[PDB]
């Protein structure tokens, strides 16, 4: 137990390809902005922005968290290493 | 549209977190994970439709999602600017 | 080491003693006690 | 040497440079020697960059630079980095890093 | 519609640097993002000084106090000493 | 800097030498019956 | 004898300035103000004599590391070291002073080299050779000699024998630290923390001169538990490989990630325009 | 030299009768005021700048309001303008 | 004056040439300065208003730094908006 | 009467959040901000006002930088804050590399 | 100069972070990261100062420094 995890690990940093799938994702983003304003339109490219930035922001923040757990002599990420990581980055 | 946030399956998350080097991840974080996405979101696309609808468009473009990002420090290259 | 407990009107020492597995921090070339796996310990007194 | 890059021996057009200062309302009167300052700083800027680039895909054994090539040359120069720690690439990827 | 890039630019300072290497179309997207981008902060910078001093002009020394708040040292250092050689061949010449 | 490399590469020559060399007299230093408490020292 | 030195430890809190003499077996550090603050040095229990001159420090210093630690007021102590500080046309009579004291001590050291009948090498550092490092809580200069690696201005002092070295690990690798390890593996490893990256590759070149093998990483070691699982079986250790942590050859099958096949295609515009005359109004 | 000092003294009359400030709490407001003036200014210049106008009205102050403060702030605070600016405009 | 026609405090003048003066547009509508100070008015007031609940709580009748920082940093949406700033002789909020 | 290890501690820091008044000596820091200063340009002028911000801005840095340093170690489940802690902040903050 | 920092006063600034217990090599870090913090603020200031071809630090300087870094000081002019 481990050394999948870790070849999957190296996988998937040797590589740029977006993670989160592109039709969940865009009916995620449309949901959201029916709130706004009623019958939006979107750019294709604006999704995919708005795709890359999120991976972007998440994988910051897993790094964040992973450097929590470590420093709580663990390898179990957890909510309140989350909850740690927004806290000092000044996140509400 | 309801409820479509599990739309970001939790094989997902596990994908973002190995690519984060995280190793072994407890279930909770998952749904953890799922709302602080959500609250980024509506963050930025709340400024990305205030930039829309003062153009007076309906449609939203890349450069208001741009400026939305840049406004937050968030600025990105590869989509213009 | 020991441990000493205010319980009532008494007082309570309990002393322990070294045994093997609950052992101190000397190396294994000088031991406490001599060696043997058929030797049972007395590994704690509670006085009162 | 007719147009003013010839005449300072730069490759980005100062002439570009000069309208977008004047028509880009920053101050009511603009240098002769701004522009081509800036040229040739954004010049300077972009050679740093494009050589680090050049080099991590000959690492990696290709012709073409790539969203990754420029990612890897971002986050692997100390100075370029911490100039740039606030950007996002896309199709950048990430560091190994383990 | 003629849209202004600075694509070309970057070809020609690319085979400058690496005559045979090659840019994809996002890295020239990217390159120019960063190019639009730093013109934007070195601008604005330059702006808050000539306000903050009350002048109305941009001159070459509002320029190079902002790549020395920019930039960092060795960066500024070697970006200054570009801009200032190039300043004054363009002024001799 | 050929030069200089190729001194480099005595350098490392040196060192998988001195690894190797290390590496022997571990084994010589302890004994399989060293382990197992060599020369008595059976826990005085 | 040797007048007016310092001694360190100091034998009583007061720091008092003492005679150093030359007896047949040993030293005697002896205090004007009372007899009963000798300290006695046999030649047998010196394991290394420095001499260390006044040049560019304050002091000229004459340090006896020893095999068995000594009793010096209320410390134990290995390293018993004899200081005097030059700290007082000026420039050139403190020139003349240090050139004095450095000729005084020298001469001294020699004279304890001499009368230990070839016991005793008197050893110099070699200043030229020197590197910057934290050893315990200050920046100090580390300053190799002959046969070990020391420093002697600042109190706590760093005596590192080069022959009782087994490995250097140098971590962070990636400011770098080093790490000695020693041949008793009951002795704990000694760090050098904060070393220049700019003398990384001196520091490779002077240990591989030196005949010490050394390992390179990215990563701080908890050697208080490497150390004590190399304890508990030393022969165990050496049986799977050692040091030069080999590991267990491929520890994954290689995946690769470089295949030499260019993608993003993309049109080579090359000199293309979408340009031409970019209007360039000449104002100013 | 100019300041802020002597509107912030009418307004806290206007709310609070009975309550004094202090020089360096009337320092710290007047950089407030400059500080909140420079970031609406500054939003609106790049949002005149995105669209392609030459003019800074009462459109771009609003919509930097909105960018700028939280929901019921920058609610209270377009409500305010806008009624200003309809008594303004209303009279002449 | 400009303030007065619309039932305003702060200057409408000032802020129209300070916003000319300003290198921010080529002209400047005259809607723009009207609802900016009254934007700025508006905050200054709640602002204003917080900092003598404050001072009031301290038995206070003149505002200082202190009531100010504790007025930003007690209101949820101010001390969002006032995330970055340090207020010289503000403090920090009693936290234990 | 004797106190407890730390008993004496939460006096201070009631006492210390309730003040505002600065808590480094003004020489010293002008005598710091001064000796930095003379490794950029030597004959350098500092008005008494830049000394005072600059002392406010660093109390204030520092005292933010010691509440994340203290939420790291309570995380951690401690009480001792080390200097681990403060580079983890740090690091999480942005600022270290 | 560095050492002007005391650790009474690296105590007293932890104390009003709410900090309980202290280890040794605290002063020494919180030493070395105030000296970064001053280096970089200072550069950014003495930068101001020279452009405006000054030889005297100012207030504006200081300000205009600490709005570059992101951390807005008010009550000092700004």
């Amino acid at each position: 137990p481990g050394t999948v995890a870790l070849r999957e690990i190296r996988r998937y940093q040797k590589s740029t390809e977006l993670l989160i799938r592109k039709l969940p994702f865009q009916r995620l983003v449309r949901e959201i902005a029916q709130d706004f304003k009623t019958d939006l339109r979107f750019q294709s490219a604006a999704i995919g922005a708005l795709q890359e930035a999120s991976e972007a922001y998440l994988v910051g923040l897993f790094e964040d968290t992973n450097l929590c757990a470590i420093h709580a002599k663990r390898v179990t990420i957890m909510p309140k290493d989350i909850q740690l990581a927004r806290r000092i980055r000044g996140e509400r | 549209l309801r409820d479509n946030i599990q739309g970001i399956t939790k094989p997902a998350i596990r994908r973002l977190a190995r690519r984060g080097g995280v190793k072994r991840i407890s279930g909770l974080i998952y749904e953890e994970t799922r709302g602080v996405l959500k609250v980024f979101l509506e963050n930025v696309i709340r400024d990305a439709v205030t930039y829309t609808e003062h153009a007076k468009r309906k449609t939203v473009t890349a450069m208001d999602v741009v400026y939305a990002l840049k406004r937050q420090g968030r600025t990105l290259y590869g989509f213009g600017g | 080491n020991g441990s000493k407990n205010e319980e009532g009107d008494y007082m309570y020492i309990r002393l322990n003693f070294n045994s093997p597995g609950m052992g101190s921090s000397v190396k294994k070339t000088e031991l406490p006690y001599e060696d043997g796996d058929d030797k049972e310990f007395v590994r704690s007194l509670t006085f009162r | 040497a007719k147009t003013r890059s010839s005449r300072a021996g730069l490759q980005f057009p100062v002439g570009r440079v000069h309208r977008l200062l004047r028509k880009g309302n920053y101050s009511e009167r603009v240098g002769a020697g701004a522009p081509v300052y800036l040229a040739a700083v954004l010049e300077y800027l972009t050679a740093e960059i494009l050589e680090l680039a050049g080099n991590a895909a000959r690492d990696n054994k290709k012709t073409r630079i790539i969203p990754r090539h420029l990612q890897l040359a971002i986050r692997n120069d100390e100075e370029l980095n911490k100039l740039l720690g606030r950007v996002t690439i896309a199709q950048g990827g990430v560091l190994p890093n383990i | 519609s003629r849209k202004e890039s600075y694509s070309i630019y970057v070809y020609k300072v690319l085979k400058q640097v690496h005559p045979d290497t090659g840019i994809s179309s996002k890295a020239m997207g990217i390159m120019n993002s960063f190019v639009n981008d730093i013109f934007e902060r070195i601008a604005g910078e330059a702006s808050r000084l000539a306000h903050y001093n009350k002048r109305s002009t941009i001159t070459s020394r509002e320029i190079q106090t902002a790549v020395r708040l920019l930039l960092p040292g060795e960066l500024a250092k070697h970006a200054v000493s570009e801009g200032t050689k190039a300043v004054t061949k363009y002024t001799s010449a | 800097t050929n030069t200089e490399e190729e001194k480099e590469r005595l350098r490392k020559e040196i060192q998988k030498q001195l690894h190797e060399k290390i590496q022997k007299e571990g084994l010589a230093r302890f004994n399989k019956s060293d382990a197992q408490d060599g020369n008595e020292n059976h826990a005085v | 004898k040797l007048e007016n030195v310092f001694v360190r430890p100091a034998p009583d809190s007061k720091r008092v300035t003492g005679t150093l003499f030359i007896h047949q077996n040993g030293i005697r550090y002896q205090s004007p103000v009372r007899s009963d603050h000798r300290v006695d040095i046999l030649f047998s229990n010196i394991k290394h004599l420095f001499f260390q001159p006044c040049k560019e420090e304050l002091m000229v210093i004459i340090h006896c590391h020893l095999k068995t630690p000594l009793m010096i007021g209320k410390k134990k102590t290995f390293d018993v070291q004899f200081y005097r500080e030059v700290s007082d046309e000026q420039e050139q009579e403190e020139r003349r002073r240090k050139a004095l004291l450095d000729k005084e001590f020298r001469r001294f050291a020699e004279e304890i080299s001499e009368a230990s009948n070839g016991l005793l090498d008197l050893e110099t550092p070699f200043r030229e050779l020197g590197f910057t490092g934290v050893p315990f809580r200050s920046s100090v200069l580390c300053l190799p000699t002959r046969d070990c690696l020391i420093q002697l201005i600042d109190t706590p002092f760093l005596v590192v024998t080069l022959e009782e070295i087994e490995v250097a690990h140098l971590e962070r690798v990636q400011n770098f630290d080093l790490v000695f390890v020693f041949k008793d593996f009951s002795k704990p490893v000694v760090h050098i923390n904060t070393i220049p990256i700019e003398m990384l590759e001196f520091v490779k070149q002077w240990l591989t001169d030196v005949d010490i093998p050394y390992s390179e990483g990215a990563v701080n070691l908890n050697w208080g538990t490497i150390m004590k699982t190399i304890q508990a079986d030393p022969y165990e250790f050496f049986e799977n490989g050692g040091w030069s942590f080999l590991g267990g050859g491929e520890s994954d099958d290689e995946e690769s990630e470089e295949e030499e096949s260019e993608f993003q295609v993309s049109d080579e515009d090359p000199e293309d325009e979408d340009v031409s005359e970019e209007y360039s109004a000449a104002e100013d």
